[PDB]
């Protein structure tokens, strides 16, 4: 198996793959959460560059991990779909063994371990 | 491990003096060679409940028909020990070998297997320590021996017999029947083994 | 499936000073179930007395059994049959079912009448004679009525001391033995006095 | 899960004033068949440790080339291993009864029992036994097999506790085992007339005898003993 | 089991 | 087939007072109906004021006592030389045992030492783990004779105040460790009267702050 | 651990005292040592009943045949009897015996097993103790003892099996039966396993045990 | 032989303390309720060692349910990790008969029977154990929703000592629990050996047993 | 067959048996009535297996009034339940045994009292105050402990029996379609027609 | 577990599952509800060996459920029932295998047609107008051969049911506990709360 | 059972 | 039946030609003497299949040993057939004698029994068929025989091997072992049954 | 092990 | 498989 360490310090203490890669979500298309009293809205931005675009068929910006969460995201679309999924099947897998739906803390809390996985496991970016 | 050889001047039976209750040796000094009848002897070979309550059985047979008609034939003897072996077949272990000396026949052998069959034989072979000298005895048996040539015969046989058989040892024991009458013969381990 | 522990059951005997003391439990269950805390396993046929642990329609089969027998002693002897006796009557009785045998462990106590020497014997199911000085223990608490028996007992006993020294021997016994218990029974046995105690135990 | 095929033996031993005796027979029975008649079954390792194996034959050829191999594994960076740094018995038993151990809870047993008889670097004398469950005891008298029922008898009778260990004699002690060994011939069906014989004292070290006999046999009595009963001739 |  | 596991027998008694503790054995190791052994001690000092005993198959006994006197060891390097507490050790006996519930240790063991207020303390265990920490408890093919007994004179089970009708009972009480020894000592000599795995001699360990005493009996040798 | 041993002018027959269930201890003192006629004893192995039962059968139709031959029964009698016994009913009369006794035929010695098979000898020795037993008396027997040597060297014997062996334990029964005697039974010739004093009485104070009922047994008429 | 039925005031959870190996009486001091945490309790019934050993581990699990999620663990989600535990050794031959009691402020009072063979049940009324029939006999026909705290508790405790009489495999003494809003609450050991004779005289009931 | 029950009460002994005959899985008769009167004041229950119930019920019940028919007179309830159990003790050494469990309830006029017999298949009597066979004794034994008092009339007895059949109706796992009741007194035998 | 029947109608699927959860000689529960919902518009019956029923149940809703959310599209019930279908037909020659035979009731919204599906612990699936698991088909299937038509309304489907459950509770050797109803249409899932 |  | 014996000059390997499938002789001019080296050969009793599928692994394992470390000893061709039978004891049944000769150690046999234990010996006798001449061969054995004593010292004992085991029988196949070379005789019934 |  |  592939095993380089690609995450890694620098002498001034930074992790620059780690760096690169806010870099990729600063170019991601705009997207925004503001959260009212009794609601969240989640806005995003589609770049208008792509005319004769399908909007039926196109993947959606916004995400449904469960019935009662959502997740929008900014950076590499590819890279989305695979933390998507892996909160989709964590959803479920927390309704299969607490008898409850994941807490909006819970899967976010989740999705963050993986994303940091990411950043000391070796052969991985 | 049990024989008996016809020979010249009449029969010698032979045999071993080991019992054994699995692995331990019951008895070390055991006299497997039983008197049915004046000059009619048996080998005893298998349960030794069954051989013995067999030869009781067969020596008041042959008594009570000395009573009437006289002393009986080898061949009589053989074929009252077979009676008993083939009708209770399923509740018996007892393999036999039934020597005697008539005057007119001489030294005869018949020997009686698991089966209850019936077999006469020149010389007889059996016991659990008998197949390791089948080889042996077919080479060396010889008709007409004298006594000496199949004292030794037995002797030689036997000692290998007990040799390779745990199941066989102690001490050869033989009984010789001829018309001069019978002999009782004992061969202890310091002379056997060294043969 | 294992006759002799079916129903449950305990009796223990001891030898005093001029006295004997027979003793068992009440408890008669199906296995687990427990269905009746009346059930005595001491019997007598004049002063010889006759406990019987084991399968309890053999224990009541073998009770019918002793007194038609002792009753017909008696009246053709024209005298009550003595415990050295009727020992020998049990063990007969028993070998003649060798190889069909009642699932039993009975225990024979009393006082000769004639030589007032104090008498226990306990039996085997297949009637082999168990005599002993001290103590004969039966039932599904043998082994616990056995180091109780052989660490409490102590020789020539008063008949008053004897009661207690039986009575915790199967007391303590039969509260490790879950088929025993449920209630019990002394017999405290003098030349020409019998007294009867039931002991106070848990009911568990 | 194995059965045994080729199988030795008893094995006898007891400890006496100065040091330890072991023997067994020098057969290896195939069942009934009395096969092999010049099998060693007492392995010295070093010159203070003698291991006796009974059961399979094949499996102790086996612990024979342990304890072979055992030697020479000591001897690597060793300066001291023929000196304070050399096998002692406790080690080399310790060794064994963890295999066996090991090899019974892998349900594919050494199918043996193993006395390990010699004297330790302080003078003490080690006999302690082992056996394809791994079960390992020590006693003044040790014995497999037939030995067990047969020859301990005969040996408490010399040693039937510590006390009597200084008040027994080499001489008292190589008796008692040679007469153990005789009974076991009269009695054991898979036993043979030849033994080696092995003592390892505290002062004259590791005496090895091989090519023994049973001798002095009482058979003279047979003579005398007819049928099964009523035969009078 | 007795048992040559 | 190879069956694994035998039956070494010998019997192992665990009695507790106020500030003592004792775990009692017969030194007899046997196979059916063979003597292996009139002095093979199966009751160890594992360190920390810990007594263990492990009875009926001597070598899954012996593996386990290995494995726990190893524990205490490994506990020392890991906690900077922290005494075990005997309630500690009791757990980690379960975890070894449990460990194998699948190919068990065929054994009854117990143990035995002083709690953390220093009372005298007995915990006994089954094949598989199970544990209970009591005042009282024998072990092994023996357990059956005694343990009914301690019941009777250790807890005073089935006494009752004399006169009282039966409605008081006995008061529990804790025994002297002289007391405590004589019924140890009866217990096994009664014990090896009626069981014939029983006998040879008895090894007593007590236990008091002060350390571990070894106590030594002759037994009938039949 | 039951053994038999002839000497010069008889036999002796030995015994152990001890009886089991499983590994209990039933009896502590039992006589395997029985009785088939005045002169001829029976020492016994297996199933208790079974050698009880089996001795005294015997035991009975041999008085029976003394009264009816005037004759002082034969010990090859009592053999011939005992294995066609054993032998009708294939083993499962589990009777181990040894048959010792004289006669006017002279001293005898036999071994009879369950099965129905009988062996002579000069020592013998049956049981769970018998290789404990056989060990001693293949070790120490000789030709031409003396009755004391024979009581000797058959009590070694069974005290081999009531140490070396679980299965025997307690005390030594003999019984000597000498030519032109009368037959000398020694019931508990050694007690070499006393009971030791126990630490403490266990005595109870009168009333300790609660009691519910009491009454008055009626066993007269 | 245990108990635990919901009412009107929370849970009753009643047990007995005897352990049986064969009919060799091993104990009659068992403790067959583990006290889990403050809110949550644990019923032990079959192999003595298995029931132990992993309803400790269960306490462990939620221990590190409330460190993570810093809440106290679900009556539900308790019962729901020890049913998959034993389910992944279903046919290994582990034996287990367990009532997971508890209350939460989401569920409230709770009970869930858990054993071996992977069943998982919510239940207002369980009984387990070789005397289980005897103790829902005396239960079943005694039982209203109405009970008092004082009625309750005497109920539990008097449906053991039923089973605690006619099994064999059940007796020693009765361990009391009550579950409440504010946890669980001890209600003591009850001795048969006394605690029989006392019901008897005072409750006029066993006829069946010479007085 | 499967659940027989019975509760002595002061002055009456009172006997349910449940109706339904199932073989497979099919319920063939919900209307069983499983009991003989043997004589006027003594009523047998029973269960146990198919055929050996009815045809061991109706050879005591024949006994019992061939013995009344010849004495002209009634046996005792003890009487009855003795023979009764001889009767099974016999059976169970025998080739093949009658595998019945019974439950007799009578009245004795001698004593007027009401008497409950308990006789499994082995031949195993006891006198009880209620009595039960099969697994209906694991949940009415101790619900009877509870609530049964000796001095209890006929109507409060029906109603301790009714407490028996709704335990059972509620916890038993199979269908017994309900129970015929019967009443044992001074006046006989009568049947409860609405249980 | 024991009883699960399934009837499709015109316009709806009906579900009945008894009950009763029986363990040994006790009824632990008598509200046992033996079904999960997969989907919006798929309901799935389960009967079968104790704690494999709800682990398979539970884990066949989680998958359903996962494809939902991630497709925002409700499976079809004929795929849903080939889903299940392909893990029971995997589990049979497993280790271990899930010994649970289900129904799936489902109402497909793209054809607007009830739809019901038998599949058995192999992975053996059959469509049906009406379908049942274990003992209860020997009676029902015979009952509804007579009196089922295709054309029914769901309240002539739940009298037609009614019909069945009455007949089990006659014949059925076992106490099932009666039955929890549910409707399968257009609108969902609902459950009939008087039964 | 009883059985030396 | 199958032997080997040193002399001399070397050693010869014998065994009989009879392959058994229960009592039918599968092949009747079976060569049992098989060369796993120029001059080691073995001699296979036992599963044919088993020491076939040994005897190549043995012959690719010298072949391999001979290219690294020149011509091998007849105890290291002994170890390597003992390795394989040892630790596969559990799936064997093959009973081997090892047979070869070097200039230095001349003549060697080693006898590999079921266990997978070795013993060095003058000579060794394996297969059904070595039971009967145990009594001959150790009576007739001598230590540097000839080389034509040896000849007729293996034909008479396998002989008589054949004349009484019906497992063995066809040709007496031989090989001879010394400096000269590698020779191979036949003998035919005709010669051997008649000595 | 031991086992209600 | 065949098997001297
Ligand atoms: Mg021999
Ligand atoms: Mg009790
Ligand atoms: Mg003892
Ligand atoms: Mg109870
Ligand atoms: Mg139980
Ligand atoms: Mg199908």
């Amino acid at each position: 198996g592939y095993d380089r360490a690609l995450s890694i310090f620098s002498p001034d203490g930074h992790i620059f793959q780690v760096e690169y890669a806010l870099e990729a979500v600063k170019r991601g298309t705009c997207a925004v959460g503001v959260k009212g009293k009794n609601c969240v809205v989640l806005g995003c931005e589609r770049r208008s560059t792509l005319k004769l675009q399908d909007t039926r068929i196109t993947p959606s910006k916004v995400s449904k991990i469960d019935s009662h969460v959502v997740l929008s995201f900014s950076g590499l679309n590819a890279d989305s779909r695979i933390l998507i999924e892996k909160a989709r099947v964590e959803a479920q897998s927390h309704r299969l063994t607490l008898e409850d739906p994941v807490t909006v803390e819970y899967l976010t809390r989740y999705v963050a371990g993986v994303q940091q996985r990411y950043t000391q496991s070796g052969g991985v970016r | 491990s049990i024989m008996a050889v016809t020979f010249k001047d009449g029969v010698i039976l032979g045999a071993d003096s080991r019992t054994t209750t699995g692995a331990y040796i019951a008895n070390r000094v055991t006299d497997k060679l039983t008197r049915v009848h004046d000059k009619i002897w048996c080998c005893r070979s298998g349960s030794a409940a069954d051989t013995q309550a067999i030869a009781d059985i067969v020596q008041y047979h042959l008594e009570l028909y000395t009573s009437q008609y006289g002393t009986p034939s080898t061949e009589t003897a053989a074929s009252v020990f077979k009676e008993l072996c083939y009708e209770n077949k399923d509740n018996l272990t007892a393999g036999i070998i039934v020597a005697g000396y008539d005057d007119k026949n001489k030294g005869e052998v018949y020997t009686i297997p698991l089966g209850g069959s019936v077999h006469k034989l020149p010389y007889a072979i059996a016991g659990s320590g008998s197949t390791f000298i089948y080889g042996y005895c077919d080479k060396n048996f010889r008709e007409n021996m004298s006594k000496e040539e199949t004292v030794d015969f037995i002797k030689h046989s036997l000692s290998q017999a007990i040799k390779w058989d745990g199941s066989s040892g102690g001490v050869i024991r033989m009984v010789v029947l001829t018309a001069a009458g019978v002999e009782r013969l004992i061969f202890y381990p310091d002379e056997y083994e060294q043969l | 499936s294992d006759p002799s522990s079916i129903n449950g059951g305990i009796v223990v005997a001891m030898t005093g000073k001029d006295c004997v003391a027979i003793a068992c439990d009440l408890r008669l269950g199906s296995q687990s179930l427990g269905v009746s805390n009346k059930f005595e396993k001491i019997f007598h046929y004049g002063h010889v007395f006759l406990g019987i642990t084991g399968l309890a329609t053999d224990v009541t089969t073998l009770n019918e059994m002793f007194r038609y027998k002792t009753n017909l002693y008696k009246l053709k002897e024209e005298r009550a049959i003595e415990p050295e006796t009727f020992t020998q009557l049990v063990s007969s009785s028993l070998y003649e079912r060798r190889f069909g045998p009642y699932f039993v462990g009975p225990v024979v106590a009393g006082i000769n009448s004639k030589s007032g020497k104090p008498f226990i014997a306990g039996f085997d199911l297949i009637g082999c004679i168990d005599e002993a000085k001290d103590f004969i223990v039966s039932g599904t608490a043998s082994d616990q009525l056995f180091g109780m028996c052989e660490s409490l007992y102590e020789p020539n006993l008063e008949p008053e001391d004897l009661f207690e020294t039986i009575s915790q021997a199967l007391l303590n016994a039969a509260d490790r033995d879950a088929l025993s218990g449920w209630g019990a029974v002394v017999y405290i046995i003098k030349k020409d006095e019998v007294v009867k105690r039931y002991l106070k135990m848990r009911q568990d | 899960t194995q059965q045994p095929i080729v199988t030795g033996t008893s094995v006898i031993s007891m400890k006496y004033d100065n040091g330890v005796i072991i023997a067994a027979d020098n057969l290896g029975s195939y069942g009934s068949l009395l096969r092999f008649n010049g099998v060693e079954r007492l392995i010295p390792v070093g010159d203070n440790t003698v291991v006796g194996i009974s059961g399979d034959i094949s499996d102790m050829q086996h612990i024979e080339r342990l304890l072979k191999d055992l030697v020479t594994e000591n001897a690597y960076d060793n300066p001291l291993a023929d000196a304070e740094e050399a096998l002692e018995p406790s080690y080399i038993f310790e060794y064994l009864a963890t295999v066996m151990y090991q090899r019974r809870s892998k349900m594919n047993p050494l199918w043996n029992a193993i006395i390990v008889a010699g004297v330790q670097s302080n003078g003490d004398q080690f006999l302690r036994y082992v056996n394809l469950l791994g079960v390992t005891y020590s006693s003044p008298t040790l014995a497999t097999g037939f030995g067990a029922h047969m020859a301990n008898p005969l040996l408490r009778k010399v040693v039937d506790r510590e006390s009597d260990i200084p008040k027994t004699t080499v001489q008292v002690a190589e008796e008692a085992i040679v007469n153990a060994m005789r009974v076991l011939y009269y009695r054991d069906a898979r036993s043979s007339r030849n033994f080696s014989l092995a003592i390892i004292d505290k002062n004259t070290g590791l005496t090895f005898k091989k090519n023994l006999q049973v001798e002095n046999m009482k058979w003279d009595f047979a003579k005398d003993i007819k049928g099964y009963g009523t035969q009078k001739i | 089991x007795a048992y040559x | 087939q190879f069956n694994p596991y035998g039956d070494n027998g010998g019997t192992i008694l665990g009695i507790a007072g106020e500030d003592f503790a004792v775990l009692a054995g017969d030194t007899r190791n046997i196979t059916d109906y063979s003597i292996n052994s009139r002095y093979e001690p199966k009751v160890f000092d594992c360190g920390d004021n810990i007594v263990m005993s492990a009875n009926g198959f001597a070598a899954d006994g012996d593996a386990l006592v290995k494995r726990f006197k190893n524990s205490v060891k490994w506990y020392h390097f890991d906690h900077n030389d922290k005494k075990l507490s005997i309630n500690s050790a009791a757990r980690n006996i379960q975890h070894l045992l449990y460990g194998k519930r699948f190919f068990p240790y065929y054994v009854h063991t117990i143990i035995a030492g002083l709690d953390e207020d220093g009372k005298g303390a007995v915990y006994s265990f089954d094949p598989v783990g199970s544990y209970e920490r009591e005042q009282c408890r024998a072990g092994g093919a023996a357990a059956s004779l005694i343990m009914p007994f301690l019941d009777n004179q250790v807890n005073f089970k089935n006494q009752y105040e004399p006169g009282t009708n039966g409605k008081v009972k006995k008061p529990l009480k804790y025994l002297s460790v002289e007391e405590v020894i004589k019924l140890v000592r009866d217990s096994f000599t009664s014990a090896t009267e009626r069981h014939i795995q029983v006998g040879d001699g008895l090894e007593i360990l007590i236990v008091t702050k002060d350390g571990v005493r070894k106590e030594f009996y002759e037994l009938k040798r039949d | 651990t039951i053994v038999g041993v002839k000497f010069n002018n008889g036999v002796v027959i030995a015994a152990d005292t001890r009886s089991t269930q499983g590994p209990i201890v039933a009896d502590k003192n039992c006589a395997k040592l029985h009785r088939i006629s005045p002169k001829i004893w029976c020492a016994g192995a297996g199933t208790a009943a079974d050698t009880e039962a089996v001795t005294q059968l015997i035991g009975s139709n041999i008085e029976l045949h003394s009264l009816y031959t005037s004759r002082e029964p034969r010990v090859v009698s009592a053999l011939q009897m005992l294995k066609q016994h054993l032998f009708k009913y294939q083993g499962h009369i589990g009777a181990y015996l040894i048959v010792a006794g004289v006669d006017p035929t002279g001293s005898h010695l036999f071994s009879i097993h369950a099965h129905g098979s009988t062996d002579v000898g000069y020592y013998l020795s049956l049981g769970s103790g018998s290789l404990a037993a056989m060990a001693v008396l293949e070790s120490h027997w000789k030709q031409d003892l003396t009755k004391e040597e024979a009581i000797k060297l058959a009590s070694d014997a069974i005290q081999a099996g009531i140490w070396n062996d679980l299965g025997s334990g307690s005390n030594v029964d003999v019984c000597v039966m000498e030519i032109g005697k009368d037959a000398e039974y020694l019931r508990n010739y050694l007690t070499p396993n006393v009971r030791e004093e126990k630490q403490k009485s266990y005595k109870f104070p009168r009333g300790t045990t609660a009691v519910l009922k009491e009454s008055i047994v009626n066993i007269c008429d | 032989t245990m108990l635990a039925f919901r009412f009107q005031g929370g849970i009753i959870v009643a047990v007995d303390s005897r352990a049986t190996a064969g009919n060799w009486v091993a104990s009659q001091t068992v403790k067959k309720v583990i006290e889990i945490n403050p809110f949550l309790l644990g019923t032990m019934a079959g192999g003595a060692a298995d029931c132990q050993f992993w309803e400790t581990w269960l306490g462990s699990q939620c221990r590190l349910h409330e460190l993570r999620e810093k809440e106290r663990i679900s009556v539900a989600a308790a019962s729901k990790i020890l049913s998959n535990l034993v389910y992944q050794y279903k046919g290994a031959g582990l034996s287990m008969g367990t009532m997971i009691c508890g209350y939460t402020r989401k569920e409230g009072p709770t009970i869930y029977y858990v054993d071996s063979d992977g069943t998982r049940l919510k239940g207002d009324i369980f009984c387990v154990g070789s005397g289980q029939t005897f103790a829902y006999g005396v239960l079943d026909s005694n039982y209203k929703w109405d009970l008092s705290v004082e009625d309750a508790l005497y109920l539990g405790k008097r449906s053991i000592l039923a089973a605690a009489h006619r099994d064999a495999y059940s007796g020693g003494s009765v361990n009391l629990y009550h579950v409440t809003e504010d946890g669980w609450i001890y209600h003591g050991n009850h001795d048969v050996g006394e605690l029989f004779w006392k019901v008897k005289e005072e409750e006029g009931s066993f006829n069946n047993v010479i007085g | 067959m499967d659940i027989i029950l019975g509760i002595r009460v002061q002055d009456s002994v009172i006997l349910a048996s449940s109706k339904a005959v199932t073989r497979g899985i099919s319920v063939l008769k919900d209307s069983d009535d499983k009991t003989r009167q043997l004589s006027p004041h003594t009523l047998m229950s029973f269960a146990g297996e198919a055929g050996d119930t009815v045809q061991f019920a109706e050879y005591i019940q024949a006994n019992i009034q061939l013995y009344s028919i010849r004495e002209d007179y009634e046996l005792s309830p003890q009487a009855v339940s003795s023979f009764v159990r001889q009767e099974l003790a016999k059976s169970i050494r025998s080739r093949r045994p009658y595998q019945v469990n019974v439950l007799i309830g009578g009245y004795d006029k001698k004593k007027n009292k009401p008497e409950l017999y308990q006789i499994d298949y082995l031949g195993t009597k006891v006198e009880l105050p209620y009595g039960a066979h099969g697994y209906s004794g694991f949940y009415t034994f101790s619900l009877l402990d509870h609530h049964y008092r000796p001095d209890m009339t006929t109507e409060e007895g029906l109603d301790l029996l009714k407490l028996c059949v709704q335990e059972l109706e509620k916890r038993m796992p199979m269908d017994f379609k309900g129970v015929i009741v019967k009443i044992v007194d001074k006046d006989g035998i009568r049947q409860v027609d609405d249980f």
